């Protein structure tokens, strides 16, 4: 029944992404005095179905000045990596117990550049070619901060086994020990998913869309699926990493409920931030991390590597 | 080395890793710790162009421990004959070879 | 097997989505659609010209920092060593060198996004 | 010496051919050069994991760290010929003649 | 030398070759013309060394109507709505300008109540237009909420516009010789309630934008305009007041 | 009227709910009611292999106590 | 005196992130030497027996080495229990 | 049969390398390198090198990212090359396919291929070693020994990375 | 027979299109501001599945909002010609529908229809936000009465 | 809180390890017998395999040293079933 478990992982994530496209249009609207979609079915519950059907049966235009190979491969990479990057998550019993789950998923997180670059260049438009390099620079320059933050946080966990992370927290929420770190991490997450405060790639004055310009219908919707699957996946990552929960082995459902509630809360915080803040400028965008975020992250990592030694509280390796 | 500062001024700088019978982390021995111990302690203070011939049998035993060229070739010959006579059909593998 | 089975399932699923996306809909296939786009116009004679740029330096210092991030990655395993004092001093050396490279990047324009 | 060793050695031999036998591109050539070190990285990791050379386990990343540095300057040199000359096509790359 | 050595020019003494064909370029951008992030019509042919803009070239005419040719075929009474449709965020202000010109020609003054209605509705127009500017600016910069929050109040303004003239946007109200007709009964009370309620959202917009880090950083001290160079350039309104010249036609 | 959003995320919650117990239950389903025996180190793998051999049914999660031995 | 304090104040105002990072970093190096528990961390790491304690061949006159794994004499880690 | 995967992982490594070295459009050489690295990560992984495999995954899929970063910046042109543009690239590619194919055919028939060194065609599963690891991964512990026994290695590296950022500064400074 | 299945299927498809039309804004004059008021809290276009914001590549309907001048016409033409099928264009405002106040100009085309096909003619100067919204609803009912696969099956 | 909980986790790890040292001798004592059983079974079977071959000295050791070496896993899982060798090599790597 292994493949059944796989499918029970993919398909519900697909419905989650689908209805995220409704909850965002409702949350944003209510945040800005709009009722949101409530015409397609009860309370707009059916609205994601209609737009999905439209985008499936919308004409997918072939970019005439393009090589179709990457125009098709880039959605494949963006979507497949986004879903397979859900594989090693510690649900009460994680699907795949990869001994280096956190490093596994961090490494796959860097692969979104490998959809961004082919989308931006293959489509062969000025907006596309600009936004490809700009977004690539964004995500790569924030991946480093993600890396040192992950290392510094893990130095108190014990290993790269992402199932034992729960065992690390157990008593207290891990944010209580690394709230300065998480505050950076969360924001860098906001940067890596290209969200309204840090998106910089859409920029609907000078980049319009940046990467998903010439993409239409299906391949276009695939990059949205990747984008709004990374939202849930990284919010869940942050949820377990800092917002711990209880897990009794005889009752696996308890940790499941707590974890999904944490993920929903963090995604709502994502929508909350985007509904309010203005959008960064590329100059300030890289100034935020090179000038400000990176030195603080380096110093915090030094603090969090020296701390277990002086307290004689090194975490258990196994 | 050309100018061996390592033993002159008295510290190891790279000699810790050079061979795999050294003190490995948490005493994790190498695959061929015994063979290379035999080879190294065989050829000590003897001279390379003299030790290469006295410590020969140790050396090829060490190399065969590293690569298993001869042993895997022997296995390949055994598998060849087994498959040949099985295809031409004389005996059947005993149940320990099936389950 | 298991892990490889999940990767296979995901890649095939993605490919079915793109196949339905690119094959199911119907297009009249008329010529003037192929004209490219820029906020109403087309991108004149560009979108493939060599890109006279400046943040190349940021792009390359990314990689140069990524090597050192790889170097400091083994830390969680490294903290489980007998001689913790040497590990502490030498890891601190690594992060100090990180900071020094960043500082030289800083004062000597460098990480300052070139103009 | 099993087939995995043949395959990565043979991959290195064709990387040697591809980088060293230039066709027309400097960027693609240094790309072949950095693929060369990938082949050597895999090759090195093979024996090291095979023989339980516990210390030498750190040699690949070490071997890695320097190698990218080469590419770190290589492409860095590539821009410096590019802004003046225009492309990475090495056939105009002829000014230094005598 | 044998043969091909003839085509082996000696290197220069500096060791630097004569600089080759000028590749200096700033990669002209058209930045339009649909580009709905310009209120819909605009063209900026920009010349830029990548990021710092070297030299821009706006192309107005993308919404060109022969209104200035159109006026001298209709009477003034028929010419009034052109100004209403001219600066369509400050309708009653344009009508005030045109009407004041007209009965300045006629040596006629509007009745005092006409003056008071004119100034009251011109100030309502000022509120409308400033809401336009600030909210749509925040939309360009990225802020979406201040758009809709103040646009509900703008709709409330449109209700008054409808209740006085008859159309929520293009009033044709302020005519030469005073306003067209009196206000409906109860309009003043509703204006009073709206004015009571408005400041509590004006400050609300302020708190979101004024002290915010990234609203300031994207906007503070970008594109300075010198006070001397402002007035020679024909700049007017807040453009002058932003720089520092104490000038305002409402007072002087 | 924020509760109009409540249906919207509720199914979303259910959408993220299913991967929780599904993986949790199937493990419990597959390993004889026990949860999966994670093998993060070769000692765990050797223990699992010896359990599989001792079971005699090629099923590691089948376990026999002292009643199996003399 | 006054110049140093004023420069610290300006740094705490002009680039607050820089001073915070420099401070917490400067602590990160000087506490581990000062702290009295790093030796206890070394004891933690040496306590864990990743491998088997292979016994010694008994021949007489090693009172230090316990004869039995339950014997009283030998290395003990009651400090570990109290810690 | 998924027996031969540990073989084929290397095999797809070879022919993904040839097209990578077939001198195609720079991005297509990059794609060849990308598939080669992705399939070689499996080669190191199934040998037990989990950390090193994921490590090369991360750093190398950033490293080819940056070499892309100038491919669209300092290497593109009006008409970018295509993996079918030049006629010779097909010949290079097919010469890539038939050589190791003939050699593996021989290694499947004679198992004593004479090319360069001495090689046996009897798979790769043999060369593994029986044993155990207790409660520690050998690869992770070995790479962790960098901060205890890698006295000189980390020092010389960090010095080299500092000098590297210095030279990267100086050569690209543009006076 | 086949009408049952094909009608149910194409009814599904045209419903999906009807409830998810994406405007391509395109505001040229005061009609743009009135449309913006129509997306304000009060009327809340975004409720009906319309999304107002849409790049011309991913959009279903163009609202020609304002006077269309001669200088604009090639740009609007290139915008519509790139618009993926299906593409229904609604003209708002007397100016865009035909002529306008500036009907007898020298650099204003006398109607968007002379430039691009118009699916719904929305009158008003400006058409008050809810009148625009009603035009959008009329286009929605037009999408409801869509028999693509019926005509295919009965060609 | 993390200091005290991590100390408790170190206590749990030393306890689990002490169990591992307690049980290591039995696993070693079963493993050497199991490996020798594979070796002897392969030796007897390969003896019948090699009777026909004119030049194959049965049971020979390629190594000149008389010291016993850890059997190379190839001859361990040799003529055995393909699933057995597949597990023995790639089980830990493939296990999840
Ligand atoms: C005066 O001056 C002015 C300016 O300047 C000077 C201006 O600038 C502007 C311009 C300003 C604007 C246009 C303002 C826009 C305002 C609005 C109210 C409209 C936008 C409203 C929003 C709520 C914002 C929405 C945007 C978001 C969230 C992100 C933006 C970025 C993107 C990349 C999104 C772009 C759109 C995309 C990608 C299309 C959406 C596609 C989908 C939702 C696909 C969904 C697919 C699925 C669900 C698939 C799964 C389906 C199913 C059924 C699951 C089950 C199936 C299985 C197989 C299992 C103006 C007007 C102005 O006045
Ligand atoms: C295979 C190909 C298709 C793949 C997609 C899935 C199958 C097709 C879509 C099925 C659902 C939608 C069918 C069409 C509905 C429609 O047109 O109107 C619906 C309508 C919506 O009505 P309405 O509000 O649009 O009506 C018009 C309103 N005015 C006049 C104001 C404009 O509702 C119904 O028919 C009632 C049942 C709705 C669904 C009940 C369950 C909802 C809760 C669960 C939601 C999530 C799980 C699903
Ligand atoms: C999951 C989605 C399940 C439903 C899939 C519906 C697919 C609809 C495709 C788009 C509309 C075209 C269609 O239905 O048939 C194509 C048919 C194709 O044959 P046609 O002759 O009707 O096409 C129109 C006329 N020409 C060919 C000139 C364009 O077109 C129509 O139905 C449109 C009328
Ligand atoms: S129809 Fe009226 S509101 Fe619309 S653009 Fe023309 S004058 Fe302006």
């Amino acid at each position: 029944m292994f493949m059944i478990n796989i499918l029970s992982l993919i398909i519900p994530i697909l419905l989650a992404v689908a209805f995220l496209t409704l909850v965002e249009r409702k949350v944003l609207g209510y945040m800005q005095l709009r009722k949101g979609p409530n015409v397609v079915g009860p309370y707009g519950l059916l609205q994601p179905i209609a737009d999905a059907l439209k985008l499936v049966t919308k004409e997918p235009l072939r970019p005439g000045t393009s090589s179709i190979s990457m125009f098709i491969i880039a959605p494949i990479l963006g979507l497949s990596l986004a879903l397979t990057m859900w594989v090693p998550l510690p649900m009460p019993y994680p699907l795949i117990n990869m001994n280096l789950g956190v490093l596994f998923m961090l490494a796959m997180s860097s692969l979104a550049v490998y959809s961004i670059l082919w989308s931006g260049w293959a489509s062969n438009s000025k907006y596309a070619l600009i936004g490809a390099l700009r977004a690539v620079a964004q995500t790569i320059s924030y991946e480093v901060t993600l890396a040192i933050i992950l290392l510094s946080v893990l130095l108190m966990n014990g290993s790269y086994t992402l199932s034992t992370l729960i065992t690390t927290q157990e008593h207290i929420w891990m944010i209580f020990t690394s709230w300065p770190l998480a505050m950076m991490w969360f924001i860098s997450t906001l940067a890596e998913t290209n969200r309204a405060p840090f998106d910089l790639t859409e920029g609907e004055s000078e980049l319009v869309s940046g990467f998903n310009v010439e993409y239409a219908a299906g391949p276009f919707a695939m990059f949205f699926m990747a984008e709004y699957a990374n939202i849930i996946m990284m919010n869940a990552f942050t949820a377990i990493l800092f917002l711990g929960a209880s897990h009794d082995p005889h009752t696996p459902e308890l940790y499941t409920i707590n974890f999904v509630l944490k993920t929903l809360a963090l995604t709502i915080t994502f929508l909350w931030i985007r509904a309010s803040y203005p959008r960064f400028r590329y100059d300030q965008l890289m100034h935020l991390l090179w000038k400000s975020f990176l030195p603080l992250t380096l110093a915090l990592c030094m603090w969090h590597i020296s701390l277990p030694i002086m307290t004689a509280s090194i975490p258990p390796q196994s | 080395p050309f100018f061996d500062v390592q033993k002159r001024l008295g510290l190891d700088l790279d000699r810790w890793m050079t061979i795999q019978s050294a003190e490995q982390p948490h005493k994790i021995p190498g695959r061929c710790h015994a063979f290379e111990k035999e080879w190294i302690e065989c050829a000590h203070g003897i001279g390379g162009i003299r030790a290469e011939k006295e410590c020969k049998i140790e050396f090829d035993d060490f190399v065969e421990c590293l690569l298993r060229q001869k042993t895997m070739k022997r296995l390949s010959a055994i598998k060849r004959q087994r498959d040949k006579l099985i295809k031409e059909g004389k005996y059947t593998p005993p149940p320990h070879h099936l389950g | 097997m298991n892990i490889m089975l999940t990767l296979l399932t995901n890649v095939t699923l993605a490919s079915l989505l793109v196949l339905i996306a690119f094959w199911l809909p119907q297009l009249n296939a008329y010529s003037e659609k192929t004209s490219p786009y820029e906020c109403g116009f087309d991108p004149m004679g560009s979108a493939r010209l060599p890109f006279s740029m400046k943040f190349f330096l940021v792009a390359i210092t990314f990689l140069l920092f990524d090597l050192e991030i790889a170097l400091l990655l083994p830390l969680p395993w490294a903290s489980q060593t007998n001689n913790l004092k040497t590990m502490l001093t030498m890891a601190l050396f690594l992060l100090i060198l990180l900071a020094a490279s960043l500082a030289y990047e800083w004062t000597q324009k460098g990480l300052e996004w070139a103009e | 010496m099993p087939l995995v060793y043949m395959n990565i050695i043979m991959a290195f031999a064709i990387a040697l051919a591809g980088l060293l036998m230039y066709r027309s591109h400097l960027m693609s050539s240094l790309l072949c050069l950095e693929g060369m070190m990938l082949s050597l990285f895999i090759m090195s990791t093979l024996i090291i994991l095979n023989t339980h050379f516990t210390l030498a386990n750190m040699m690949p990343i070490i071997l890695l760290v320097f190698a990218a540095c080469e590419a770190a300057l290589g492409l860095s040199l590539l821009v410096m010929v590019s802004n003046t000359y225009g492309t990475d096509y090495v056939q105009n790359l002829n000014l230094l003649q005598c | 030398p044998t043969k091909e050595t003839a085509h082996w020019k000696p290197p220069p003494w500096n060791d630097v070759d004569p600089p080759k064909d000028t590749l200096v370029s700033n990669l002209t951008l058209n930045f339009g013309p649909q580009h709905p992030a310009a209120h819909g019509v605009l063209r900026l042919v920009m010349e830029l060394s990548g990021e710092m803009v070297r030299k821009c070239d706006p192309h107005i005419g993308l919404l060109h109507r022969g209104t200035e040719k159109l006026i001298e075929y209709k009477t003034y009474l028929q010419a009034l709505p052109y100004f209403d449709r001219l600066d369509y965020v400050s309708m009653m202000c344009n009508e005030q300008a045109y009407s004041l010109a007209v009965e300045k020609l006629l040596n006629i003054q509007p009745p005092p109540r006409a003056q008071w209605i004119r100034v009251l509705f011109g100030e309502i127009t000022r509120l409308l237009n400033h809401i336009m500017a600030v909210t749509t600016h925040a939309l360009d910069i990225g802020a979406m909420t201040p758009f809709f929050w103040m646009f509900e109040e703008r709709e409330k303004m449109f209700e008054f516009y409808e209740r006085v003239s008859g159309a929520r946007m293009h009033a044709a109200y302020i005519r030469p010789g005073g306003v067209h007709q009196d206000l409906p009964l109860g309009l003043l009370d509703d204006i009073y309630e709206f004015s009571k309620n408005f400041s509590f959202r004006i400050d609300e917009l302020e708190e979101m934008l004024t002290n915010n880090r990234i609203w300031r950083n994207r906007t503070v001290d970008i594109g300075v305009v010198t006070a001397e160079d402002a007035l020679n350039y024909g700049f007017s309104g807040v453009m002058l007041r932003g720089s520092g010249i104490q000038w305002d036609l409402r007072k002087t | 009227m924020w509760f109009e959003i409540l249906p919207g995320i509720a199914v979303m919650a259910a959408c993220l709910f299913i991967p929780g117990m599904a993986t949790a239950h199937i493990h419990k389903f597959t390993n004889g009611g026990k949860e999966k025996r994670v093998a993060h180190f070769s000692y765990q793998w050797n223990l699992m292999e010896r359990d599989r051999c001792i079971s005699g049914v090629n099923r590691y999660h089948v376990t026999k106590g002292l009643e199996n031995i003399d | 005196a006054g110049r140093i304090a004023s420069f610290l104040k300006n740094a705490w105002a002009k680039e607050p992130v820089l001073v915070a990072s420099f401070a917490i970093g400067g602590l990160a190096i000087i506490l581990p030497s000062l702290s009295p528990y790093t030796n206890y961390a070394i004891r933690i790491n040496r306590a864990t027996p990743y491998n088997y304690p292979v016994p010694l061949r008994d021949d007489g006159n090693m009172p230090d080495v316990p004869s039995h794994p339950q014997d009283p004499q030998g290395p003990s880690l009651e400090w570990l229990k109290n810690l | 049969m998924t027996m031969y995967i540990a073989f084929i992982l290397s095999t797809i490594f070879v022919i993904g390398f040839v097209g990578f070295s077939s001198k195609p459009s720079p991005i297509y050489g990059g794609l060849g390198l990308i598939v080669s690295g992705g399939v070689g990560c499996g080669i190191v992984l199934n040998f037990g090198g989990s950390f090193l495999g994921l490590m090369v995954f991360l750093i190398y899929l950033g490293g080819m990212l940056v070499v892309f970063g100038y491919t669209t910046a300092m290497a593109t042109e009006m008409y970018p090359e295509v993996w079918v543009s030049n006629k010779t690239v097909f010949g290079a590619f097919v010469s890539g396919l038939m050589m190791e194919f003939c050699m593996v055919y021989y290694a499947l028939k004679e198992e004593e291929v004479e090319i360069i060194f001495k090689f046996n065609g009897l798979g790769d599963w043999v060369i593994y070693d029986t044993g155990d690891s207790g409660f520690f991964s050998e690869e992770a512990m070995g790479i962790a020994a960098l901060y205890s026994y890698g006295t000189w290695l980390v020092i010389v590296t960090g010095w080299s990375l500092l000098i590297g950022v210095v030279v990267i500064m100086e050569i690209t400074r543009g006076n | 027979r086949g009408e049952y299945v094909v009608a149910k299927l194409d009814d599904l498809v045209n419903w999906a299109r009807r409830s998810s039309l994406w405007p391509m804004t395109f505001g040229l004059a005061c009609c743009a501001v009135e449309m913006m008021h129509m997306a304000a809290p009060r009327y809340d276009m975004d409720r009906f599945g319309v999304v107002f914001r849409a790049s011309p590549r991913q959009s279903d309907v163009m609202i020609v909002a304002g006077t269309l001048t001669n200088k604009m016409a090639p740009a609007l033409r290139k915008v519509y010609d790139q618009m993926p099928e299906p593409r229904y264009v609604v003209s708002m405002g007397s100016c865009a529908n035909g002529g306008g106040y500036y009907h007898y100009s020298y650099s204003v085309v006398r109607g968007c229809d002379r430039i691009v096909p118009v699916d719904i003619y929305v009158p008003g100067c400006p058409p008050t936000a809810e009148a625009l919204l009603y035009g959008i609803l009329q286009l929605q009912r037009k999408i409801k009465r869509e028999k693509r696969l019926r005509i295919w099956y009965r060609r | 809180s993390m200091m005290k909980w991590n100390r408790e986790r170190r206590r749990l790890q030393i306890e689990d390890f002490e169990a591992r040292i307690a049980l290591m001798p039995l696993f070693q004592a079963e493993k050497d017998r199991r490996v020798l059983q594979m070796l002897r079974e392969n030796l007897e079977e390969e003896a019948i395999i090699m009777k026909d071959v004119p030049d194959w000295k049965v049971g020979e050791s390629v190594f000149h040293t008389t010291r016993w070496v850890t059997p190379m896993m190839g001859e361990l899982y040799g003529l055995r079933t393909n699933e057995e060798i597949l597990s023995a090599t790639y089980g830990f790597i493939w296990y999840t």
